[PDB]
RNA sequence: CGAGAGACCGAUAGCGAACAAGUACAGUGAUGGAAAGAUGAAAAGAACUUUGAAAAGAGAGUGAAAAAGUACGUGAAAUUG
RNA sequence: GGGCGAAAGACUAAUCGAACCAUCUAGUAGCUGGUUCCUGCCGAAGUUUCCCUCAGGAUAGCACGAAGCUCGUUUUAUGAG
RNA sequence: ACUCUACCGUCAGGGUGCCCUGACGAGUAGGCAGGCGUGGAGGUCGUGACGAAGCCUGACCGUAAGGUCGGGUCGAACGGCCUCUAGUGCAGAUCUUGGUGGUAGUAGCAAAUAUUCAAAUGAGAACUUUGAAGACUGAAGGGGGAAAGGUUCCACGUCAACA
C-alpha cells in the first residue's frame, strides 16, 4: 500500500493488486486525484474516462503530446488514459460506499493515499524471431485508495 | 579535523572503509601527502602516558555474574562499573543492588 | 546412533509390532503401587487424565486410538465446530496418563506371566 | 539456410522405442541400441557411459 | 563434482569460456570437478582421507610425561588451581588402603570420599552441560562426565566399576594410567586417589 | 602454513606476478642443451652413475665388526 | 540389513532429491529436470451482525495470549507512501 | 584419410579440410591476466662472466634476514697522458 | 628544513621492576618479531526459560586491526578456567548463484481481402450469436484420400491462471 490505515473509524479503502496494467499511467492517474477530495476526484476520473479532458502528466515524460489541455499546474504535456482509469474509479466507489458504512461524510472526504507499489515480477513470455524468447512481463500495480475523516 | 577513509570509497560501494595498506606501486598517501588524508603511522595516535576515559578518567570493571562481586571499588571504578548484558536480568538486578549500593555511579539504573 | 533424525527414523517407519508399544503413556501412581509396571500401551475405552498441560488434572476418556498417526482423540476435552458439533479432539498420548487398566481374559496373565 | 525445415520432412522413420529400457535409437533398419541392447547378448552395461 | 558436464563455448551465446552450462548444468558447474570460484563445481582444498592426522611420539617421553604430570599432583597448588579441587591440602596425592576394593555401590563411594577429604573435587558440578556448536550439537558430546578425582587400582586388569559411577570421577589402573587421565586439556595437576598396593606398584620409575 | 603472510600478499609460492614455469624451469632437466630451464652453466648433472657397483661388492660379501683395539 | 561412533552438515551445505523430484515439463532419444521446508496445548480455522456485487471494508465471538487469524517464525534495502 | 565427383575438398542433421555423442580428461599452456589483516624493525636493483642462448636462468655485482668482529683526515713519493 | 622545547617507535649500556638516554626514523620488494581473527577441541565449570544464541537499535574505550556494555524483543543455546588444532581475513580472470535495475510504459502490437447499421442475451457487447446490407474469392475462401499424428472432433461445462 504505502500509507497506514490511520484509524479504522476514519479509514475506508479498497485494494487492487497484482494487475496486468501500465505502470506509469496508474500512479499518474493517482496524482490528479490524491490530495483532492472525493467529489472532485470522481468527477476528474469520469471526465478522462469519457471524452472531455486529459490528465496532464508531470512525473513521467516520454513521447507524449503537448496541447492546450495541459493545464493542471503550469504544465504543457498530457495524455488521456482509459482502461487504467476504470480500475481506479472502482476504488473511489468502494471506499466511498464503506465510508457511509462507518457513518462519515463519504463524498466530501479527503483522499489521503493513493499511489502504486511494485516489487516481484509476474513472469509472462512471448516469442520473437530466430528461435527466440524475450521478456513479456507485467507490472503489478498495487493500487489502493484511502479516505480519511474530513 | 581531517577524517580518514579507505580510498575509492567515494567512487563505488565495493570498498571496505577501514584502513588497508597501500599495497603495490603508487598512491598519493604512499609517497606521503597531507591533503587527501594521510597514511596512518605511529607518529599519529595517542601517546605512551595515557589510556582509558570517562568524564573522570575512570576505568571499568565488568562484574557479570555472581562469580567475583567483592572486587569492585569506588575509586578508579566510580563512574564506569558495569555488569554484563548476556548474563540474565535476574543476575543483573542482584549485582546492581550490591554494586551501585557501594557508593558509585553506574550508567544503567 | 547419537543422531536426531536417524533416531527418529526408527520411530517413524516402525513396524506394527513396535507401534503397539509406541502408543505409550505412563501409568498412575496407584497402578504402580498395585502392580509395579512403568507404562503400558494406550487403548480406546481407558479413562485418561492430562499430566503436563493447561488442561491440568482433568478427567477424560479416550475416543479413538490410531495406528500410524499415534495421536488419540480425548473425550471431555471437547470443543465444537464452526457448524456446531461437539467432537472429541486430538492430543498426543505423551501429554496423557491412563487411570484404567483392565483385567479381562489373560491380560491378567500378561502382567503376571513369568517375570512378574 | 539449409537446416530445420528440411529436417521437418522425415518420411523415413528411423527409430522407435525399446521394450526393456527406454533408449529410442532402436532402428527398424539397423536394430541397434546404445543402452542394454535390443536384441542383446548379455546386458550391455558399458563403462564409458559414466564420468562419476 | 564430476556429476555434471559443462563445456567452454565463449561469445556468440550467453555463457563464458568458464564451464558453467554445457551438457546439463543448472547450478552444477565444471567439466569434471572444476571451478572452485564457480558455485557447485569443486573446492580449493577438497579434504581427503589420504592426508595425515596420526603422528609419532617417543615411548621414553610417555613414561616421563605421566611421571611429570603426577609430580604436578604432588605439589598441591597445581591441583587446586586448574579445575580440580581438594579440601585436604597436605599429603597429596592421596593414598587410601586396599579397602577401596571393598566398596560395592556409589552410595558408599561418595560417603568414603566425604570422610577422607576428596569431596570438593566430587561436588563441583551443579548444573549439567547442554550442547555446543558444530559436531558438539550433533552427536555424543551432550552430557559429559567431569574429570574430577582419579581412582587408581593395584592388582591389575579388572579395575573398580564402583568408582566409575561416582558423579565426576574416573577409574584406572596403576599400569594403565595414561596421559589424558593425569593432564586432561593441556595443563597439569589432577587429583589422584591411590590404594596401598597401587602406590607400591608405582615404585618403579 | 603462514596463512597471515601468505594469503595477504600472494607472493608465497609465486614470487613476482608473472612467474610461471620459467622460474623453476619446468620441473626437471636433462643432460645436454635446452632452452629457458634451470640447466644453464650448472656444475651438477655430470657423471650420473650412483653407487659403487662391482661384482665383488654385492651378495655373499661378509661384513666386518666395529672393533678397535683401544675401544 | 542392523547397531555404534569420528575434531562430522543444520535448507546456497550434503545424498539427484529432507517436502508427491522425477511427479505441471523439454529434448526422436540410456537422459536433462526447475519451483519446492513451517500454527497451537486444543482448529475451537472467525458462528453471529453489518456494508459492498464478488474482490473489499468494520463491529463481534472463540482462546492462555487474537499484540498467534490460516499466504500462520525472526525481518533490512533498492523497489516504495 | 573412408564413402564421392563433368572439379567446387560442393557433400553428410545448420558442425563436413576428415560427421556427431560419450569417456580416459579437471589433457596441457615455456605465454598473458586475476589473487583476501595491520603496525614496527627495516628496505635494494635494472649490472656481469657466460648460453643452439634471448619476455629465461647457473654465476657475479649491490643491499635482504641472523650471530661474531671490522673507518680516515692527509704526508712522503712513485707510475701513466 | 633552519630552530626552540616536549611527546611516539624497536635496541644498547648503569641497576632491578626497568629507568636514564644515543643516533636515526620518506618508502615499494623481502625477511624477522609482535598484536587482533573465524570453523573445531582435549576442557567445563559458569550462565539460562523468573527469559540463551539470534534479530534490530543506541551507548561506543581509542595505535591500524573491529568488541564490551545497555535498551526494545526471543523461548534454547552457549563463554570463567586452560591451551592445542584446521577447506581460516576479499573489489575484480569479457568470472560465478539468483533476484533487481537500464533503454521504458517508449517502440512492437504480426504482408493494405472496404465495412455500415440493427438486435438477441447480460454485470459488462465491435468480437459469442442472430438479422438487414456491402467489400471479397470461386482450377478454390470449392471438394477430398494416403503417409505422419492419435480422440485434438463431439456433447457437456467453467471464466481463475492463461489468449
Amino acid at each position: 500500500y504505502g500509507a497506514t490505515s490511520t484509524n479504522p473509524a476514519k479509514s475506508a479503502s479498497a485494494r487492487g493488486s497484482y494487475l496486468r496494467v501500465s505502470f506509469k499511467n496508474t500512479r499518474e492517474t493517482a496524482q490528479a486525484i490524491n490530495g483532492w477530495e472525493l467529489t472532485k476526484a470522481q468527477k476528474y476520473l469520469e471526465q478522462v474516462l469519457d471524452h472531455q479532458r486529459a490528465i496532464p502528466f508531470r512525473r513521467f515524460n516520454s513521447s507524449i503530446g503537448r496541447t492546450a489541455q495541459g493545464k493542471e499546474f503550469g504544465v504543457t504535456k498530457a495524455r488521456w488514459p482509459a482502461k487504467s482509469v476504470k480500475f481506479v474509479q472502482g476504488l473511489l466507489q468502494n471506499a466511498a460506499a464503506n465510508a457511509e458504512a462507518k457513518g462519515l461524510d463519504a463524498t466530501k472526504l479527503y483522499v489521503s493515499h493513493i499511489q502504486v507499489n511494485q516489487a516481484p515480477k509476474q513472469r509472462r513470455r512471448t516469442y520473437r524471431a530466430h528461435g527466440r524468447i524475450n521478456k513479456y512481463e507485467s507490472s503489478p500495480s498495487h493500487i489502493e485508495l484511502v479516505v480519511t475523516e474530513k | 579535523t581531517k577524517k580518514f577513509k579507505r580510498h575509492h570509497s567515494d567512487r563505488y560501494h565495493r570498498v571496505a572503509e577501514n584502513w588497508r595498506k597501500q599495497k603495490g606501486i603508487d598512491s598519493v598517501v604512499r609517497r606521503r601527502f597531507r591533503g587527501n588524508i594521510s597514511q596512518p603511522k605511529i607518529g599519529y595516535g595517542s601517546n605512551k602516558k595515557t589510556k582509558f576515559l570517562s568524564p573522570s578518567g575512570h576505568k571499568t570493571f565488568l562484574v557479570a555474574n555472581v562469580k567475583d562481586l567483592e572486587t569492585l571499588t569506588m575509586h578508579t571504578k566510580t563512574y564506569a562499573a558495569e555488569i554484563a548484558h548476556n548474563i540474565s536480568a535476574k543476575n543483573r538486578v542482584v549485582i546492581l543492588a550490591r554494586a551501585k549500593a557501594l557508593g558509585i555511579k553506574v550508567t544503567n539504573p | 546412533s547419537s543422531d536426531r533424525r536417524k533416531a527418529r527414523k526408527a520411530y517413524f517407519t516402525a513396524p506394527s509390532s513396535q507401534r503397539r508399544v509406541l502408543l505409550s503413556a505412563p501409568l498412575s501412581k496407584e497402578l504402580r503401587a498395585q502392580y509395579g509396571i512403568k507404562a503400558l500401551p494406550i487403548r480406546r475405552d481407558d479413562e485418561v487424565l492430562v499430566v503436563r498441560g493447561s488442561k491440568k488434572g482433568q478427567e477424560g476418556k479416550i475416543s479413538s486410538v490410531y495406528r500410524l498417526k499415534f495421536a488419540v482423540q480425548v473425550d471431555k476435552v471437547t470443543k465444537e465446530k464452526v457448524n456446531g458439533a461437539s467432537v472429541p479432539i486430538n492430543l498426543h498420548p505423551s501429554k496423557l496418563v491412563i487411570t484404567k487398566l483392565h483385567l479381562d481374559k489373560d491380560r491378567k496373565a500378561l502382567i503376571q506371566r513369568k517375570g512378574g | 539456410g539449409k537446416g530445420t525445415p528440411s529436417f521437418g520432412k522425415r518420411h523415413n522413420k528411423s527409430h522407435t522405442l525399446c521394450n526393456r529400457c527406454g533408449r529410442r535409437s532402436f532402428h527398424v533398419q539397423k536394430k541397434t541400441c546404445s543402452s542394454c541392447g535390443y536384441p542383446a547378448a548379455k546386458t550391455r552395461s558399458y563403462n564409458w557411459g559414466a564420468k562419476a | 563434482g564430476h556429476q555434471t558436464s559443462a563445456e567452454s563455448w565463449g561469445t556468440g551465446r550467453a555463457v563464458a569460456r568458464i564451464p558453467r552450462v554445457g551438457g546439463g548444468g543448472t547450478g552444477r558447474s565444471g567439466q569434471g570437478a572444476f571451478g572452485n570460484m564457480c558455485r557447485g563445481g569443486r573446492m580449493f582444498a577438497p579434504t581427503k582421507t589420504w592426508r595425515k592426522w596420526n603422528v609419532k611420539v617417543n615411548h621414553n617421553e610417555k613414561r616421563y610425561a605421566t611421571a611429570s604430570a603426577i609430580a604436578a599432583t604432588a605439589v598441591a597448588s597445581l591441583v587446586l588451581a586448574r579445575g580440580h579441587r581438594v579440601e585436604k591440602i597436605p599429603e597429596i596425592p592421596l593414598v587410601v588402603s586396599t579397602d577401596l576394593e571393598s566398596i560395592q555401590k556409589t552410595k558408599e563411594a561418595v560417603a568414603a570420599l566425604k570422610a577422607v577429604g576428596a569431596h570438593s573435587d566430587l561436588l563441583k558440578v551443579l548444573k549439567s552441560k547442554k550442547l555446543r556448536a558444530g559436531k558438539g550439537k550433533y552427536r555424543n558430546r551432550r552430557w559429559t562426565q567431569r574429570r574430577g578425582p582419579l581412582v587408581v587400582y593395584a592388582e591389575d586388569n579388572g579395575i573398580v566399576k564402583a568408582l566409575r559411577n561416582v558423579p565426576g570421577v574416573e577409574t584406572a589402573n596403576v599400569a594403565s594410567l595414561n596421559l589424558l587421565q593425569l593432564a586432561p586439556g593441556a595443563h597439569l595437576g589432577r587429583f589422584v586417589i591411590w590404594t596401598e598396593a597401587a602406590f607400591t606398584k608405582l615404585d618403579q620409575v | 602454513t603462514k596463512t597471515r603472510k601468505h594469503r595477504g600478499h600472494v607472493s608465497a609460492g609465486k614470487g613476482r606476478i608473472g612467474k610461471h614455469r620459467k622460474h623453476p624451469g619446468g620441473g626437471m632437466a636433462g643432460g645436454e642443451h635446452h632452452h629457458r630451464i634451470n640447466m644453464d652453466k650448472y656444475h651438477p648433472g655430470y657423471f650420473g652413475k650412483v653407487g659403487m657397483r662391482y661384482f665383488h661388492k654385492q651378495q655373499a660379501h661378509f661384513w666386518k665388526p666395529v672393533l678397535n683395539l683401544d675401544k
